[PDB]
RNA sequence: GGCGCUGGAGCGUCGGGCCCAUACCCGGCCGUCGCCGGCAGUCGAGAGUGGACGGGAGCGGCGGCCGGAGCCCCGCGGACGCUACGCCGCGACGAGUAGGAGGGCCGCUGCGGUGAGCCUUGAAGCCUAGGGCGCGGGCCCGGGUGGAGCCGCCGCAGGUGC
């Protein structure tokens, strides 16, 4: 799974496939982490906060 | 894979319902309706699902291609089965049992259709 | 007819000197004043039978103000011919010195 | 009449009424919400003879018969008829209660749909 | 296939035999009697009928079921033991044999003395007090809930007939067919009515049990009168 | 190859089915042999005595190897030596009884902690009372009741221990596996003496009940299960 | 009342990772599986490293 | 301790009965701890404390002394389960200030997501001899009042519980 990597077809405006193919960016393959991503989440939804005092 | 999607939902997904010491699952294609790595109607190869018809005679049963993983849009198969109960039933139970497709869900599939049909005949006085 | 019932007395709970038990009650029966009189009365129906304000339907008759609690004789207390008895619901505490009925039902004689 | 449950046990409660706080006889400020007496001298606490019972682990329920209801059925809440489906096939063991906050439209096609799947509803007449 | 034997195995105490396991062998002759070595039809097929139905159908018996419940109850363990009540052995005081004058203590026939015939098929004593005496007919009741007295009548060889039995007594109904909603009154039928086969059966009974009471003196007045319990008297002292 | 699946199924089970006929029969003729050898003793008591009165001697008897060990005060103000011997009893309850095997150091033990306890020499009928209604094996560390044959072959069958009757005969003649029967035993636990006792502070020779009592700790034990 | 110290009775060890990585959980339940199902002292030895915090579970050096 | 008690309800020595503690024994239920216990076998055909082959030479029961391959099918069928952070089994245990730790589908306010959530056919709040649930913190539902907003779930953050 993580090694093979299928063709994703392009879709015309029309919504039908337009018969161009992207083989599948290996970054589809990497490790789903949803701890790590509540934890990046977590940490930079706070960079945007405005103090209050 | 199935069982790191399960790890994925098992606690967060718009379909859990946590209530009254209870827990449901109200995916498309859930037997039972229940929050289990058994009868999620999405992680699975393999699915099999049963609704009442667009109108309120009959059941639908839906059952999930091997080919069309990620293609959403041509995934499932759904053929009405509008037969007496006793016909649906068998009917489900050869799409189940003589298929091999998913087998551990015969009973579970079998008495939801019994439940549809229960519901759809009409009202007693 | 006649009585057909033996008198007895509900003359307290099981108890301490400071603890109360009030599952269990003490029947004084008339007549019987020890210990080993007291095996003819084990195991016998009896009933504490009293009068409300509200009818209550009769089995085998029409509505009256008689109610009843009933229960049974488990055991012999005491040397001097006390029983304790149990009732389907704790005796009230109105009743201590009132009138019980041992009703000879479950016959061994 | 109404729909039975699959199975009626006997339920049997430990305790029947309610665990009050302490003193709050006394007060009106002191609510009977239980509330643990943490008082150097409080008798509750020390658990003399006579006194307001504190509430404890061995009083807890038969987990067989743990929030069932008189009727044997267990009680679910629900706000629309989606969320009534998912009875469907919990049918024989739970119940549905329509929320507070629903409005009598709403919940006269709750209740009627319940009564089409044969779930059963303990405030079916409710709003009108 | 052979003759079935007793058990010759004789019980002296309940789960015990007499005979030991070589003593049993020998008195078997298991030593000659060794050994070594040496259909219910489902679906029938019925003529259907008409032409080109093919020939015939195979019709099956016991149809799946039509409809499934959403859940069901899982089977119980096994007990071993538990016989139904039409099995259990019927246990009966040894104060009362057939001729004894009992007491009722319950019912209508409160305090009554009554004459003991037999015990049924349930372990209910069937009795008569002979109804020309004190209006107790041929009757079951419950020996947990009379008392024995000493005095006893020989009604042996007196013929009680076969047919009293606890399925000739079973108290008859005839509510509820044809009727379920109750907006007109259903309370006819309710007087009971005396069978004249229960009028001869008393009859029958009567006629021989009444002249062996009147060969002992002032026993029928004993029976006319009935029990009760007098200010002085107390039960655990009396003598019945 | 269905048949021959059946025939080795058929094979293994009456291979088991005979095993367990063996095993039972000879469980059934090492208990004959048991009551053989209890009624030996027991008459040989007899007949030594009388011999020695016949000569005009006196025949002394073998001092007891087996007692019989209750403890009947609470848990509640100990000294640690008392609670320490008393652990070391696995008697750590009030009405907890155990067997204890007679030499100078458990006697010592037990002199320790007099006061606490009553003792004695149970005799064949105790045993088996005590076995058979309130046996409990210490099997996995859990207290398991004694209600099947395996569960002591199991744990005890390495010392040729494979029954009821055979623990009761390595506790009542003291063999020489006798610690491993024993500990392999659960303490009992008794329930309060049906009769009331004496009086529980002070030794049996003074009206009360702790200490030793001879031979009336079968006397205690009836009443005490 | 029972003779009996209670301050032992829990015995503090890893029943489960801390962790909540999916990966780690998964392997966790196969190897989980494999020290239930085999009698290798391997596989219990490898699952209990597995519950192990990263001060318990020091890198290894190539060397 | 009081009333009282003097052929004792006093003193000394003793007997038999009997009374009841939250103690002991049996049983039920709750929780904790232990077995780092069992279950991925949903395996109605799985069948396992060895099976395979593959020729040696032999018996034992049926197929006149030569003799042998079996595959489910008159039924096409067969409960539940396994949120594995789940479910199940067995055993022992349960006092607690100061203090420590865990769990909280206990509660408050706000934020990111989510509930094709609720709501002028009536939100919040409040009142209630109304119905219930939970050991409990608390919560849900009925009735009334009210008249415009509010809540569940997954995370996040506190000026968060008298
Ligand atoms: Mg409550
Ligand atoms: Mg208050
Ligand atoms: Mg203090
Ligand atoms: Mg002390
Ligand atoms: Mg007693
Ligand atoms: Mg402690
Ligand atoms: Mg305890
Ligand atoms: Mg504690
Ligand atoms: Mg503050």
């Amino acid at each position: 799974m993580a090694c093979a990597r299928p063709l994703i077809s392009v879709y015309s405006e029309k919504g039908e496939s337009s018969g161009k193919n992207v083989t599948l960016p290996a970054v589809f393959k990497a490790p789903i982490r949803p701890d790590i991503v509540n934890f990046v989440h977590t940490n930079l939804r706070k960079n945007n906060r405005q103090p209050y005092a | 894979s199935a069982h790191l999607q399960w790890m994925v939902v098992r606690n967060c997904s718009s379909f859990l319902i946590k209530r009254n010491k209870q827990t449901y699952s109200t995916e498309p294609n859930n037997l039972k309706a229940r929050n289990s790595f058994r009868y999620n109607g999405l992680i699975h190869r393999k699915t099999v699902g049963v609704e009442p018809a667009a109108d309120g005679k009959g059941v639908v049963v839906v059952i999930k291609r091997r080919s069309g993983q990620r293609k959403p849009a041509t995934s499932y198969v759904r053929t009405t089965i509008n037969k007496n109960a006793r016909a649906t039933l068998s009917s489900i139970r050869h799409m189940i049992r003589k298929n091999k497709y998913r087998p551990d869900l015969r009973m579970a599939a079998i008495r939801r259709a019994s439940a549809i049909l229960r519901s759809q005949k009409p009202v007693m006085v | 007819s006649g009585r057909l019932w033996s008198k007895a007395i509900f003359a307290g709970y099981k108890r301490g000197l400071r603890n109360q038990r009030e599952h269990t009650a003490l029947l004084k029966i008339e007549g019987v004043y020890a210990r080993d009189e007291t095996e003819f009365y084990l195991g016998k129906r009896c009933a504490y039978v009293y009068k409300a304000k509200n009818n209550t339907v009769t089995p085998g008759g029409k509505p009256n103000k008689t109610r009843v609690i009933w229960g049974k004789v488990t055991r012999a207390h005491g040397n001097s011919g006390m029983v304790r008895a149990k009732f389907r619901s704790n005796l009230p505490a109105k009743a201590i010195g009132h009138r019980i009925r041992v009703m000879l039902y479950p016959s061994r004689i | 009449a109404a729909l039975r449950p699959l199975v009626k046990p006997k339920i049997v409660k430990k305790r029947t009424k309610k665990f009050i706080r302490h003193q709050s006889d006394r007060y009106v400020k002191i609510k009977r919400n239980w509330r643990k007496p943490r008082g150097i001298d409080n008798r509750v606490r020390r658990r003399f003879k006579g006194q307001i019972l504190m509430p404890n682990i061995g009083y807890g329920s038969n987990k067989k018969t743990k929030h069932m209801l008189p009727s044997g059925f267990r009680k679910f809440l629900v706000h629309n008829v989606k969320e009534l489906e998912v009875l469907l096939m919990c049918n024989k063991s739970y119940c549905a209660e329509i929320a507070h906050n629903v409005s009598s439209k709403n919940r006269k096609a709750i209740v009627e749909r319940a009564a089409q799947l044969a779930i059963r509803v303990t405030n079916p007449n409710a709003r009108l | 296939k052979g003759k079935p034997h007793c058990s010759r195995n004789p019980v002296l105490v309940r789960g015990i035999g007499r005979y030991s396991r070589s003593a049993m062998y020998s008195r078997k002759a298991m030593y000659k009697r060794k050994y070594s070595a040496a259909k219910v039809l489902a679906t029938v097929t019925k003529p259907v009928g008409g032409d080109k139905n093919g020939g015939t159908r195979v019709v099956k018996l016991r149809k799946m079921p039509r409809y499934y419940p959403t859940e069901d109850v899982p089977r119980k363990l096994l007990s071993h033991g538990k016989k139904p009540f039409s099995q259990h052995v019927r246990k009966l005081r040894a104060s009362i044999t057939p001729g004894t004058i009992l007491i009722i203590l319950t019912g209508r026939h409160r305090g009554k003395r009554v004459v003991f015939l037999k015990q049924l098929a349930s372990g209910l004593l069937l009795v008569t007090g002979p109804l020309v005496l004190n209006r107790v007919p041929l009757r079951r009741t419950h020996q947990k809930f009379v008392i024995a007295t000493s005095t006893k009548i020989d009604i042996s060889n007196v013929k009680i007939p076969k047919h009293l039995t606890d399925a000739y007594f079973k108290k008859k109904k005839l509510r509820k067919p044809r009727h379920q909603e109750g907006e007109i009154f259903d309370t006819e039928k309710e007087k009971y009515e005396i069978t004249e086969q229960r009028k001869i059966d008393q009859k029958a009974v009567d006629s021989q049990i009444l002249p062996k009471i009147k060969a002992i003196p002032q026993l029928q007045g004993y029976l006319r009168s009935v029990f009760a319990l007098t200010n002085g008297i107390y039960p655990h002292k009396l003598v019945f | 190859n269905f048949a021959e699946l059946k025939i080795k199924r058929l094979r293994k089970k009456f291979a088991q089915k005979m095993l367990r006929k063996a095993r039972r029969k000879l469980i059934y003729e090492k208990a004959k042999h048991y009551h053989k050898e209890y009624r030996q003793m027991y008459r040989t008591e007899i007949r030594m005595a009388r011999m020695a009165r016949k000569a005009g001697n006196f025949y002394v008897p073998a001092e007891p190897k087996l007692a019989f060990v209750i403890r009947i005060r609470g848990i509640n103000g100990v000294s640690p030596k008392v609670r320490k011997v008393l652990q070391l009893l696995r008697l750590r309850q009030i009405f907890n009884g155990t067997f204890v095997k007679l030499n100078k150091a458990s006697i010592n033990m037990l002199r320790i902690v007099e006061p606490y306890i009553a003792w004695g020499y149970p005799n064949l009928k105790s045993v088996n009372e005590l076995i058979y209604k309130r046996g409990y094996g210490k099997i996995n560390k859990k207290r398991i009741a004694l209600t099947d044959n395996a569960l002591i072959a199991r744990s005890l069958g390495k010392y040729g221990i494979i029954c009821m009757e055979d623990l009761i005969h390595e506790i009542y003649t003291v063999g020489k596996r006798f610690k491993e029967a024993n500990n392999f035993l659960w303490p009992f636990k008794l329930s309060s003496p049906r009769g009331g006792m004496k009086k529980k502070t002070t030794h049996f020779v003074e009206g009360g009940d702790a200490g030793n009592r001879e031979d009336q700790i079968n006397r205690l034990i009836r009443r005490m299960n | 009342g029972v003779d009996i110290r209670h301050n032992k009775d829990r015995k503090v060890r890893r029943k489960e990772p801390k962790s909540q990585d999916i990966y780690l959980r998964l392997l966790v339940k196969l190897y989980r599986f494999l020290a239930r199902r085999t009698n290798s002292t391997f596989n219990q030895v490898v699952l209990k490293r597995l519950f192990m915090s990263r001060t318990n579970r020091p890198p290894l050096s190539l060397s």
